[PDB]
């Protein structure tokens, strides 16, 4: 069957991770790669001959959501840029169809759809009006392996909320529905990123008697509307504290309260130590400024571990990665391998299908790609110094200044080895690092920089993003202008040369006879007249002044063409140029892990056990050791 | 010493991506974060395999 | 700490304990014992001349 691939989705100023959590990505990929698709046949027979009807489609559709959140009234539009590509070797059509909008009919004196009478359709119709929710290519063709590049708009004008559910529509193939949610808030309210992962965030399975669980990174978002100050209430974990025996289970490490910016990124770290082999279900409230609850579910299980061996019958050391059999040996529980899988699916991105780690959409209208975004840093060792390149490269004929930034992995103000203590109360419980931290580039110039991580000796897994700021260059180009500027003198000093002291006139003192300017040479002359007569004014357009004073309207209508000829050179004269600064973002995933777990690939996920393995038995993370303090 | 690296380094590429020793940036983009993350693997192990014969570690 | 302890370890290890034999898990575990007995053994008298220079009573 020809279906289709989400391959990347771009958006400005947020995590590509956190853009396919929102939209669901990985439950539209995988109904769009299998399915029998029984009753899409019906919905398709309802379609042909005009029984279909948007309520009862998506009644019996299954809608998934496409959500926007909440926007700031007046704030900038936000675009989703989503790739589509043809896994299947047939050429794939694809149409997007929504029967309250257009469906290529042409329309002749048909009065609009009159006062719905239902705030729904009413909300659609809005839609519709003011242009709210729009999706450019519409229907699209692709041959096996293409790339579409569809892009998906949403203006905050109006003020409510907005739902409008539109369907893909493969021509041969599945047809699914989304439900594009948003809601543009008038007033300030504090909403925080809340997409279904996040709301339940699946922990990951950690052993029962592990000496120092691992730290896990949760990490949220303000949204549309102004910062958010938000408080976590502990009291349900003291009380999950109190009912298993008075033992810390499910411990917050970072401050109970902060205040989030407006589109920032708040980081929290979670200590799961479990007694038991049983799900640890822990609901906490998030208390904002204004009054809200947003309560967050945290889910675990124990590891139950094989038991440990005495020292005296301890296993030598000097199986594969990819199988189940790998998820079985971390953790033998039944259900430990399926919250694994379930975490992994929650927040590994590199384990989904679709999703390609790469720029891919968005080529037209960015500054500068990242050749691979999406990077992870590998498994690292406690005090582990990890490094990787990434690549920035300016498609702008432009000069960019380049600044990296990071949210919640800034250093504390690489690492001493002794003075580590530094790293108390920071959610990395590393040091990052880049080897440009901000460097101009020319157009057309590739910059390797060097991201390293120095981690501490808290055993933690992070899912940051970093950002990097692309900014015109002004000193640059006026640098240019000025080298113009300076060639421009220099011709003028050789023109002089040539013509030693070419007299000009300073200035008149009264000029008995009014003198006009010189006359110019014949084809001179012409050439102007000719030019006048170029953007002559038009026939039906010119009123004689005969005509104006008859007809005061048509007076008017002249003042008004010669008002709009006038500000027509106005946009032509400016330069249309310099574009608004670009900040883009790349998310790094990794896993410090202590050397009893790096040993027995305890929380290694099955994707880098290889990896892990090399760097256990053959030394392939660096340790700077400095100078003892002894 | 960078150009003795260097003859390696294109050996590695040609073996390990199918890019016929593309030193050409555009090919080989895409690839940059891969490559130097063996490459670093292997100079580790190598330093590592250094220093544990400077001092035998049970190993 | 660990490190350098575990490199010292380490040769006394090499140093002392090499007869090995048999070496069923019992009589492991009985070297293991031994050897860390030895090394508190070590620390306590290496640490001897600070003990009793401590104020307390030296018994």
């Amino acid at each position: 069957f020809p279906t289709l691939e989400v391959t990347d989705v771009y958006c400005e100023g947020l995590p590509k991770q956190l853009l396919w959590q929102l939209l669901g990505l990985n439950d539209l990929n995988h109904h769009l790669r299998t399915e029998v698709t029984a009753t899409e046949l019906r919905l398709r027979a309802a379609q042909d001959r005009g029984a279909l009807t948007t309520e009862a489609a998506s009644a019996a559709m299954r809608p998934f959501l496409m959500e926007f959140g909440t926007h700031g009234l007046g704030g900038r539009p936000r675009v989703v840029h989503v790739e589509i590509s043809n896994p299947t070797p047939l050429p794939a059509s694809w149409q997007l169809h929504s029967f309250d909008d257009p469906d290529g009919v042409e329309l002749e004196n048909w009065v609009e759809p009159g006062r719905p009478r239902t705030e729904g359709e009413r909300m659609r119709d809005l839609i519709a009006e003011y242009k709210l929710f729009e999706m450019r290519p519409r229907s699209g063709e692709l041959e096996p392996g293409a790339r579409c590049t569809v892009t998906i708009e949403f203006r905050p004008s109006v003020e409510g909320s907005f739902e409008l559910p539109v369907f893909l529509h493969i021509t041969d193939g599945k047809r699914l529905r989304l439900q594009l949610q948003a809601v543009t808030t008038p007033e300030p309210l504090q909403l925080l990123a809340l997409p279904p992962p996040l709301r339940t965030f699946r922990l990951e399975p950690v052993a029962l008697g592990e000496r120092a669980p691992p730290l896990q990174m949760y990490v949220l978002r303000n949204g549309g509307p102004a910062p958010l100050h938000w408080r976590l209430d502990t009291a349900p974990l003291a009380a999950l504290a109190e009912a298993s025996w008075g033992h810390p289970v499910l411990e917050l490490v970072g401050p109970e309260e902060g205040d989030i910016e407006e589109g920032g990124v708040a980081a929290i770290n979670w200590r799961f130590s479990p007694l038991e082999a049983k799900e640890y279900r822990v609901e906490v409230p998030v208390l904002l400024g204004d009054g809200g609850i947003e309560v967050i579910e945290l889910l675990g299980r124990g590891f139950a571990p094989p038991p440990a061996p005495p020292h005296g019958a301890a296993a030598v050391q000097l199986d594969d990665d990819t199988p189940a059999a790998a998820l079985d040996s971390v953790g033998g529980d039944a259900e430990a391998e399926a919250a694994r899988a379930a975490a992994a699916a929650d927040r590994d991105w590199i384990t989904w299908r679709g999703l390609s780690s790469a720029p891919s959409a968005g080529m037209a209208g960015r500054l500068a790609l990242v050749d691979h975004d999406l990077v992870s840093l590998g498994v690292t060792p406690v005090r582990g110094l990890t490094r990787r390149i990434i690549v920035l490269t300016n498609k702008s004929r432009y000069p960019l200044a380049f600044d990296w930034d990071l949210g919640c992995l800034a250093p504390p103000p690489l690492l001493p080895a002794s003075q580590l203590q530094l790293l108390a109360g920071r959610p990395l419980q590393g040091a990052l690092a880049i080897s440009p931290a901000a460097g101009s580039l020319e157009p057309g110039e590739r910059l390797v920089c060097r991201v390293s991580l120095h981690a501490g000796v808290t055993p933690q897994v992070f899912e940051g993003e970093v950002r990097c700021h692309v900014r015109i260059d002004d000193d640059a180009v006026a640098e240019a202008e000025a080298a113009a500027a300076a060639a421009a003198a220099a011709g003028a000093a050789a023109v002089a040369a040539e013509l030693p002291f070419v007299e000009q006139v300073e200035e008149v003192i009264a000029e008995a006879p009014v003198r006009g300017p010189p006359a110019p040479p014949p084809a001179v002359a012409a050439a102007q007249r000719a030019s006048r007569l170029r953007s002559r004014l038009p026939v039906h357009q010119y009123m004689t002044t005969a005509v104006r004073t008859r007809i005061e309207p048509l007076n008017a209508a002249f003042t008004a063409t010669m008002e709009a000829r006038t500000r027509r050179l106005a946009d032509a004269t400016r330069p249309p140029s310099w574009p608004e600064p670009q900040s883009i973002s790349v998310t790094l995933r990794g896993r410090i892990l202590d050397e009893r777990q790096l040993g027995a690939l305890r929380y290694v996920p099955p994707h880098e056990r290889a990896a892990a393995r090399a760097a256990v038995v053959a030394g392939a993370a660096w340790v700077p050791p400095a100078m003892v303090p002894f | 010493m960078r150009d003795s690296l260097k003859t390696a380094v294109v050996s590695l590429v040609r073996e390990k991506y199918r890019k016929s020793g593309s030193m050409s940036p555009n090919e080989m983009a895409l690839l940059y974060n891969d490559l130097y993350g063996s490459l670093l693997a292997a100079v580790h192990s190598s330093l590592n395999d250094l220093v544990d014969a400077a001092a035998a570690r049970p190993r």
